[PDB]
RNA sequence: AAGGAGGUAUUC
RNA sequence: GCUUGAGUCUCGUAGAGGGGGGUAGAAUUCCAGGUGUAGCGGUGAAAUGCGUAGAGAUCUGGAGGAAUACCGGUGGCGAAGGCGGCCCCCUGGACGAAGACUGACGCUCAGGUGCGAAAGCGUGGGGAGCAAACAGGAUUAGAUACCCUGGUAGUCCACGCCGUAAACGAUGUCGACUUGGAGGUUGUGCCCUUGAGGCGUGGCUUCCGGAGCUAACGCGUUAAGUCGACCGCCUGGGGAGUAC
């Protein structure tokens, strides 16, 4: 199965439903027979330069191990979505277990 | 290209043994699984010269070893391209 | 007429004039002058001297509002380009920040032919 | 000289690692060249893909005077 | 008391009162009727600013302060202006996986609970249904001040034929219908617009009700029971 | 290339650091540079003479520190 | 733009 | 029959290779407002042009199209034309290490087929910037030009056609052999990695240079050297890559 890393920014005004989007993204790759292999909130953070006229979003990192069908619906989902400002998935080539330097 | 696991099976189908990768059958067998996936890209994207040129090369190649299968041993050439469906 | 004490010089020194607008931190214009309407024309106008001159006037026609701190805007590779931060020093200004703010295309619109002069 | 990530076997940048980046970005906020530097070329590519992807999530600035 | 700004934050404004005094003015102590305008905005680092001292915590030399109580709080002109059951227009700023949030008048963000737009239309046509922006009247179930958030509903506005099909069919009445899917369990037969019941294969007539019953067969069950839960109806020959 | 005029330090001090910060960032030479449209091939060409002199100036430069031209 | 230094340029 | 040429399989690596779909920021233009007022723009110097119906300048919001600064590199990939933001999907080739397998399956190629910059053509869209034609202002003895202000086709998209370039390394493809040096890029093995070290071994690539070759310039292990296989083309300049 493809490997990747999913990094989305939630609008700050939502910061109060970020677990409950975290719980529903896991579940709807895990249903899916996929992995989550590393799971973390960055939290409220500065942005570099103004976003949709907002600083201060909410940054939500997923490393996960699915099919490339269930990771097309979740990145249609952050499309319709309008509580996520931006959202990245990128591949990649095997699976992530370390906390990443934000973290530290 | 061909999976890892779709290239051992046909090996397993068209060779002696396990390890019989590089005869002659084999190697019509995993060119003409490649050729047959890939009309459904070309379908999609015409415009794929790039591609195509492999794609060509491909059966180009199949064309030789046929050929030189079917110089070397008639009976194999005959029941090869029976068990592949394929005209000469 | 009202008292601001705080504003912002844009400077936009192209290479035929150079013109100063001083504006407050809201970005309304309080006054402008320019080189080509300071008594300069042609070959003078584009000169350090002229945009020196420019900013006299604009420093002279803004007083009314009694600026005391002034923060610089310099946009475009003009001739003077730096007479006028100078001028505006001297004129009784205190300059807080100086930022270039020249605009750089990420490789955007295309310019226009060359000149064969 | 001195290739830093040569230095310490590093396989890929991770852009998520903004401390490392602000070595490697101006003042400004665009990329320094190589030659000043000292890094690798391969290291270099890296680097290069990693600033731009952080610039697309905002944890990096394309340019100084965004507001 | 007037102040001027030392230091602007993401979380609250830094206004010296006096020489050696910041009080904080919080974002959400900023504005009353869009929680949602960062300080940079506003407020300049160095300006002066008319601030009402709310709070003094002496033990932390911290002073809570109140920018807000020069306006006007937006939740007590609506409380004053809409009673519970009002019917407000507003239009759709956000779709979200849970629910849509409705910008009323004032600058307030009402919650409306997707359990409330249709009840019998899942998941996929209710979000094409609605694009960000668009203008939807809905009824203030209730309004909470405490936690600034009102709760909207569509549910007023329609009239389930549901409801209309249970008033008019009292129970053990016996009604026909056709059914729609037929089950091992039991066959799911169509008595109304958007009212299903329900009729068992240990009801339907055998093992399997298959035998007895055909998608598209009229079968006449005596309404027995209706499952408010499920919108079930549970019929019986 | 934002500068802050720092306390006690003179007008001229602010004046040459702002010029050094332009400098740094080479914003003049950028927009020289795109006044005018240079076709492909041009700013190609341009780009491989002065490759070519370069490293000539180099290996002359190298020859230099061997030949007795004394 | 003019003059001085270092290098192919920096580790510092 | 054989395994050394050519292939197949196992594990990795680098890459602007290609096609489809998203998206980001800067900038230009236009529009809607706020501030403000008499110039702006352009040139060697001017004028045409824009502007008191408020321009330019400055701030806020919006619309749209096109291209992707820095990185960037005689750096990379591709048969050539060519390919440069980021992300996903489909996809082609190349290289390396170790081992197994097939067993001459190879090279070249008239005709044939395909791909093939830009301009151009057809149908239908799109149109911000740029800009043949064209309009105007200048310069000039003249100026059907260079320069200035505008500006249509076109440049962009989809689908077809065209099939040509100084399409150039002005160097057909494939193989073997023949002294060296400095590098770049991408693999891999070993030694103390003492700390980016040292020592080998593959691929591609830039410069210098020996023998040799060359008319000379120059080429020089990536040959224009020594040879072998196959193919294309030349036969004084013009007429003419023109007529039929
Ligand atoms: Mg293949
Ligand atoms: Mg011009
Ligand atoms: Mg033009
Ligand atoms: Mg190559
Ligand atoms: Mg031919
Ligand atoms: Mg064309
Ligand atoms: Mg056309
Ligand atoms: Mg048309
Ligand atoms: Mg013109
Ligand atoms: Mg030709
Ligand atoms: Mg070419
Ligand atoms: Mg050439
Ligand atoms: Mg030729
Ligand atoms: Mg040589
Ligand atoms: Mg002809
Ligand atoms: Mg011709």
């Amino acid at each position: 199965m493809r490997h990747y890393e999913i990094v989305f920014m939630v609008h700050p005004d939502q910061s109060e439903q970020v677990p409950g989007m975290i719980e529903r993204y896991t579940a709807a790759i895990t249903g899916a027979e996929g992995k989550i292999h590393r799971l973390e909130d960055w939290g409220r953070r500065q942005l570099a330069y103004p976003i949709n006229k907002l600083h201060k979003a909410h940054y939500v990192l997923m490393n996960v191990e699915a099919p490339q069908e269930v990771i097309d619906e979740l990145e249609t989902t952050f499309r319709f979505n309008d509580a996520v400002i931006r959202s990245m998935v990128m591949r990649t080539k095997h699976a992530v277990t370390e906390a990443s330097p934000m973290v530290k | 290209s061909l999976s890892t696991e779709a290239t051992a099976k046909i090996v397993s189908e068209f060779g002696r043994d396990a390890n019989d990768t590089g005869s002659t059958e084999v190697q019509v067998a995993l060119l003409t699984a490649q050729i047959n996936h890939l009309q459904g890209h070309f379908a999609e994207h015409k415009k794929d010269h790039h591609s195509r040129r492999g794609l060509l090369r491909m059966v180009s190649q199949r064309r030789k070893l046929l050929d030189y299968l079917k110089r070397k041993d008639v009976a194999r050439y005959t029941q090869l391209i029976e068990r592949l469906g394929l005209r000469r | 007429r009202k008292q601001v004490s705080d504003g912002v010089a844009h400077i936009h020194a192209s290479f035929n004039n150079t013109i100063v607008t001083i504006t407050d931190r809201q970005g309304n214009a309080l006054g402008w002058a320019t080189a080509g309407g300071s008594g300069f024309r042609g070959s003078r106008k584009s000169t350090p001297f002229a945009a020196q001159v420019a900013a006299e006037r604009c420093a002279d026609a803004v007083k009314e509002y009694g600026i005391k701190n002034l923060e610089v805007m310099v946009k475009g590779p003009g001739p003077g380009r730096e007479s006028t931060i100078r001028a505006l020093n001297a004129a009784g200004f205190r300059i807080t920040n100086i930022t270039d703010v020249t605009p750089i295309p990420h490789n955007g619109c295309r310019p226009p032919k060359k000149r064969r002069v | 000289k001195f290739c830093r990530f040569t230095a310490e076997g590093v396989q890929e940048i991770d852009y998520k690692d903004i401390a490392t980046l602000k070595n490697y970005i101006t003042e400004s906020g665009k990329i320094v060249p190589s030659r000043i530097t000292g890094t690798r070329a391969k290291y270099q590519r890296q680097l290069a893909r990693a600033i731009k992807r952080a610039r697309y999530l905002s944890l990096l600035p394309y340019t100084d005077r965004h507001q | 008391l007037t102040g001027r700004v030392t230091n602007l934050t993401d979380y609250g404004c830094f206004v010296e009162i006096e020489e050696g005094v910041e009080g904080l003015v919080h974002v959400s102590e900023m504005d009353w009727t869009n929680k949602n305008i960062h300080p940079s905005k506003v407020v300049n680092v160095g300006d002066v600013v008319e601030v009402m001292v709310l709070d003094i915590d002496e033990e932390r030399r911290r002073i809570s302060l109140g920018l807000k109580q020069c306006k006007a709080n937006p939740w007590q002109q609506f409380a004053e202006t809409h009673n519970k059951g009002d019917r407000v227009e507003g239009k759709i700023k956000s779709i979200t996986d849970f629910g849509i949030f409705i910008g009323l008048d004032g600058g307030i963000d009402g919650l409306v609970h997707l359990s409330d737009i249709s009840w019998n239309v899942a998941g996929e046509e209710a979000v094409r249904e609605y694009k960000k922006g668009d203008e939807i009247a809905a009824v203030v179930l209730q309004v909470d001040a405490e936690r600034e958030r009102i709760s909207l509903g569509v549910k007023q506005l329609a009239e389930d034929p549901f409801n209309n099909w249970v008033a008019l069919n009292k129970k053990g009445a016996i009604v026909t219908g056709k059914v729609t899917a037929v089950d091992a369990k039991g066959a799911t037969v169509e008595l109304a617009d958007g009212v299903e019941g329900y009729l068992r294969a240990s009801e339907a007539s055998v093992e399997d009700a298959t035998l007895v019953l055909s998608v598209g067969d009229e079968v006449e069950a005596k309404f027995t029971g209706v499952d408010r839960k499920n919108r079930a109806i549970s019929l019986s020959v | 290339p934002v500068i802050k005029v720092r306390e006690n330090e003179p007008f001229d001090v602010a004046l040459r650091r702002f010029k050094r910060s332009c400098e740094k960032a080479g914003v003049l030479a950028e927009v020289r540079r795109r006044e005018f449209y240079e076709k492909p091939t041009t700013e190609r060409k341009r780009a491989k003479a002065s490759a070519v002199k370069r490293h000539a100036k180099k290996l002359a430069r190298e020859n230099a520190r061997r030949t007795r031209l004394y």
